[PDB]
């Protein structure tokens, strides 16, 4: 629902999702063959499943086609400094794709907003929803559409008949955090196949032995996983399949 | 500032409702305005918030495309339009104001609220009311007091007040609330205690006024002759 | 929906009463600030505290708000005569794409002593019989508190149709009053011999019966 | 919320003896036709164990705050399902991560949080006049909860709310351990027909699910449920009833035990190693049958109780500037 939904949020108030007490695989997110740009700093895109972190912070918002190059640490513009600042030690993983067939319509889609004016900079990883009229001079105006006070929030120009650099691109960033808490979301192993009556090697969560798997005639109680013998040797492991 | 809303309003189950939200003074054309509802029985919901500067609609995913909220800059007001009403829309709406800030959280807060608009829709639409007299008997009058009044039936909609002698009676008056019946009808009562020495010299009448119906019935009350 | 709250809590006038609400890890535990409101039965709700760190103008200092991880906290000291309202917790939810409130808890529990009720029975008038309807009224007054059970009978079987109960209102002498109607037809009003209204209040059962003939 | 009780008379607890009780599976592996011994937390046989009563006919109701040690043994010859659940904690003031494992009439609720535990949390069962069935309505276990992270729901289990005064028909054992912050629960229903002086029968205990809470538990307290019939006025001050129940509280000691495994794979016998010299010889020889002869079990070392350390006449101080 964070990727495929009916609508998204703006950049001044974006959706914040936390992945806790769950597990996922980043292999399906790479072979989709549907993303336009894919940048993943801090770790390799193909070697981030073996090593895992504590928590995963994912934010979702919309951006134009010419602003996709602005999501990077080490530059100054108008959106990367007033809506979402990127720190120096930014090990995020940004994913972007083109889905102009859902967030665009005839007549002008101005559903989402953005911030253009701001007094000063902001600390990274901080949301700004202040709708106060930014003053450029030294005299107030009581919040009117006159002189020396302009509204910082402005509309968009999204249109499905545009080119390629001005289309609404669904951009998401997957950041990782290494805290004192143990790693919750990591990389799990799957079930490939089962072979028996041959000298093979298996790893049933408690040992890695090389041998054959013969059909036994004794049934174990439904609370054990392994089994020893007289000579104190684990030669009976229940298949969790 | 202070935001004033409309009073009670009753509509038909399947029609459009037209309410408004007025603002006294300023500070209305610079901040966002949302609508928060509240119904007895469950929590509080949030339909959506509309900005008056850019005029951009922003609703929630739980509400479908059936309500439209507009804004005006000439007189600084906001209107609410909702058609195809159901039996669940019996609630009250509030015209709130939002004031954003900066911080790690940056959550939407409601610092300024409105008054409230009671929007109740049900069956048993507005019809002609009928008041019935009530007089005590010989068995109900054992001491030096008597009990009598007027019973109002098939009246709609609320509210309906009852007066005695155009407000000339203040001591001993009691107004009973309404109640939902099986057909969506209300019923109230009003009894006053009087001594038996004034039942042959001064008569008691009930004056019931109805603003949505433009009716005013003046019926007489007389003691029974058989008992 | 996503935010759950206890239905009712108990406290003492002078001790510390702490209330909280639990949600998910995407609305309150993600990092969004919480906002507590007070819903008084008879006026519009106002703002009490925002962000759990600032104090608005017009709110006392006895309210203390804090966020312990994925849950918020609200602690008060001293119960005055203005806490007969409901407390809701409001936080911005990302899955709902908007703001969502909580369940709501009630502070006031009970403060009504007992008393002796008094019921009067009034038969329908002669002008009401021609309206093809019969409204048997049963007025109760001068009782405390306003929690009575209304029952009807026809001397051979209790009535399970057309019964209703109106909530009692406060009188001028700190009393309550209510009335119960019975929708019937004049065709069966003269066939039965009598009608009565059975009410019970803390074991006290008072009976009054009239006769149409 | 909870209420306070009044001062009344009670019955002092007695001390009974156990007969081959407190045996369970020390691991999650399968063993058969092998005599292997391990070092775990078990209950020594023929030991002094406490005994607490819960019958009405008087008014016996005792629920003290007993300290939770490394491994306990909670045996209950339950008949009408009087005991609902158990709680855990250190000080019970909404400061630590307390435990709440209750068995209601709908589903088992295992919620490890910071609930406000009162002085005596007890369940209440009210008897209705229209519906002739025992229903639980007085749910007085905790006041409120501020913040919590762990939440697990177990499998649904049916319970009987009707309390009688007859003899018991079932026997339930509960073992709670805490190693590496993990919580172990061993329970198994064994039918038996006896009121006291449990026989010398043998029955193993199989675990159900491990709870990785990662916290320390030092105190525990059991919960009792009462009934509100038409004989009592309905107040929980001096008139109440509890039916008939008897629970045993035992502390597991770190003693090695020799287990026996048959061809089916269940525990058959248990031999201690530090209780009886005969069982100690059977423990060291790794055999349940010992013939005639002399053997060596362990050694005998006398620990010194005093230490004489002194000096003749030397006496001086030392500077360090
Ligand atoms: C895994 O799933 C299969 C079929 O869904 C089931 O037969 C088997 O018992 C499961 N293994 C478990 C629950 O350990
Ligand atoms: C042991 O007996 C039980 C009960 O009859 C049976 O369920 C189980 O399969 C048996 N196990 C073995 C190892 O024979
Ligand atoms: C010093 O030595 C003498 C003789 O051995 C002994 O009697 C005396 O007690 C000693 N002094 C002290 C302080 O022990």
């Amino acid at each position: 629902e964070v990727f495929n939904a009916t609508r998204f949020a703006s950049v001044y108030a974006w959706n914040r999702k936390r992945i806790s007490n769950c597990v996922a695989d980043y292999s399906v997110l790479y072979n989709s063959a549907s993303f336009s740009t894919f940048k993943c700093y801090g770790v390799s895109p193909t070697k981030l499943n073996d090593l895992c972190f504590t928590n995963v912070y994912a934010d979702s918002f919309v951006i134009r086609g010419d602003e996709v190059r602005q999501i990077a640490p080490g530059q100054t513009g108008k959106i990367a400094d007033y809506n979402y600042k990127l720190p120096d030690d930014f090990t995020g993983c940004v994913i972007a794709w083109n889905s102009n067939n859902l967030d665009s319509k005839v007549g002008g889609n101005y559903n989402y907003l953005y911030r253009l004016f701001r007094k000063s900079n902001l600390k990274p990883f901080e949301r700004d929803i202040s709708t106060e009229i930014y003053q450029a001079g030294s005299t107030p105006c009581n919040g009117v559409e006159g002189f020396n006070c302009y509204f910082p929030l402005q509309s968009y120009g999204f249109q499905p008949t545009n080119g390629v650099g001005y289309q609404p691109y669904r951009v998401v960033v997957l950041s990782f955090e290494l805290l004192h808490a143990p790693a919750t979301v990591c990389g799990p192993k799957k079930s490939t196949n089962l072979v028996k009556n041959k000298c093979v090697n298996f790893n049933f969560n408690g040992l890695t032995g090389t041998g054959v798997l013969t059909e036994s005639n004794k049934k174990f109680l439904p609370f054990q996983q392994f089994g020893r013998d007289i000579a104190d040797t684990t030669d009976a492991v229940r298949d969790p399949q | 500032v202070q935001l004033v809303e409309s009073g009670a309003e009753v509509k038909k189950p399947g029609s459009s409702v037209k309410v408004s939200c007025k603002a006294s003074g300023g500070t209305f054309s610079s901040y966002a305005i949302s609508w928060v509802r509240q119904a007895p029985g469950q929590g509080l919901e949030w339909m959506g918030g509309i900005i008056p500067i850019l005029g951009i609609a922003n609703y929630a995913q739980k509400f479908q495309g059936r309500v439209t909220i507009t804004a005006d800059k000439s007189t600084s007001t906001a209107y609410m339009e909702l058609s195809s009403l159901r039996s669940e829309d019996t609630a009250v709406y509030y015209c709130a104001r939002e004031n954003g800030y900066s911080g790690y959280g940056a959550a939407a807060n409601f610092d300024l609220w409105g008054r409230g608009t009671l929007v109740t829709v049900s069956s048993a639409s507005t019809k002609g009311p009928s008041v019935f007299p009530l007089a005590p008997s010989s068995k109900s009058t054992s001491g030096g007091t008597a009990a009598l009044g007027c019973l109002v039936k098939d009246y709609f909609p609320e509210p309906v007040t009852v007066s005695w002698n155009s407000g000339a009676l203040t001591s001993g008056v009691h107004t009973f609330p309404a109640v939902l019946q099986s057909s969506g009808l209300y019923s109230l009562s009003s009894v006053v205690t009087v001594p038996s020495s004034s039942l042959g010299t001064q008569t008691y009448i009930c004056n019931v006024n109805h603003k949505p119906s433009n009716t005013k019935v003046d019926k007489k009350v007389e003691p029974k002759s058989c008992d | 929906s996503v935010l759950t709250q206890p239905p009712s809590v108990s406290g003492a006038p002078g001790q510390r009463v702490t209330i909280s609400c639990t949600g998910s890890s995407s609305n309150i535990g993600a990092g969004y600030d919480v906002h507590w409101y007070q819903q008084l039965p008879g006026t519009a709700p106002k703002l009490l505290i925002y962000g759990n760190s600032n104090r608005p103008s017009g709110v006392p200092d006895r309210f203390s708000g804090s966020k312990s991880g994925t849950s918020a906290s609200l602690a008060i000291t001293g119960l005055q005569a203005e806490d007969e309202a409901d407390y809701y917790c409001q936080s911005y939810d990302s899955s709902l794409s908007g703001s969502v409130f909580g369940g709501g808890t009630k502070l006031t529990v009970l403060g009504q002593p007992k008393a002796a009720p008094s019921v009067t029975l009034f038969p329908p008038s002669s002008e009401e019989l021609q309206a093809n309807k019969a409204t048997l009224v049963c007025l109760i007054s001068d009782f405390y508190p306003g929690a009575v059970t209304v029952a009807w009978k026809a001397d051979s079987s209790p009535v399970k149709a057309g019964v209703e109960t109106t909530t009692p209102s406060k009188q001028s002498n700190n009393k309550y009053a209510a009335s119960s109607y019975l929708s019937l037809t004049p065709e069966q009003w003269k066939s039965h011999r009598s009608y009565s209204c059975q009410v019970t209040h803390e074991g006290s059962t008072v009976e009054k019966t009239v006769a149409p003939t | 919320q909870c209420v306070n009780l009044t001062t009344r008379t009670q019955l002092p607890p007695a001390y009974t003896n156990s007969f081959t009780r407190g045996v369970y599976y020390p691991d999650k592996v399968f063993r058969s036709s092998v005599l292997h011994s391990t070092q775990d937390l078990f209950l020594p046989f023929f030991s002094n164990v406490t005994w607490f009563h819960a019958i009405h006919v008087t008014k016996r109701f005792d629920n003290p705050v007993l300290p939770f040690n490394d491994g306990v043994y909670f045996a209950s010859t339950e008949k009408s399902n009087i005991i609902r659940g158990w709680i855990f904690g250190t000080t019970l003031d909404s400061k630590t991560q307390s435990l709440l494992i209750v068995n209601n009439a709908t589903n088992v609720v295992i919620k490890v949080c910071e609930f406000q535990f009162c002085n005596d949390p007890f369940l209440g069962v009210y008897y209705h006049k229209n519906n002739k069935s025992w229903m639980e309505s007085e749910f007085r276990v905790y006041s409120s909860a501020n913040n919590c992270t762990f939440e697990y729901v177990s499998q649904p289990f049916l319970m009987d709310l009707e309390g009688k005064q007859g003899n018991f028909k079932n026997l339930r054992e509960f073992v709670f351990k805490n190693i590496d912050g993990y919580f172990k629960i061993y329970s198994k229903h064994t039918p038996i027909n006896l009121v006291r002086d449990l026989p010398q029968g043998f029955s193993a205990l199989e675990p159900l699910v491990d709870l990785p809470i990662g916290i320390n538990i030092t105190r525990f307290q059991t919960l009792l449920a009462l009934h509100r019939s038409y004989l009592t006025p309905g107040d929980s001050s001096s008139g109440w009833t509890a039916g008939a129940a008897a629970y045993y509280v035992g502390y597991l000691q770190p003693r090695t035990f020799l287990l026996k495994y048959n061809e089916n794979g269940t525990i058959t016998d248990a031999v201690d190693c530090a209780l009886d010299p005969l069982s100690e010889t059977k423990c060291t020889l790794k055999s349940f049958t010992v013939e005639k002869g002399i053997y060596q079990t362990s050694n005998f070392r006398v620990q010194p109780t005093e230490s004489i350390v002194r000096f003749p006449n030397i006496t001086n101080l030392c500077p360090f500037g």
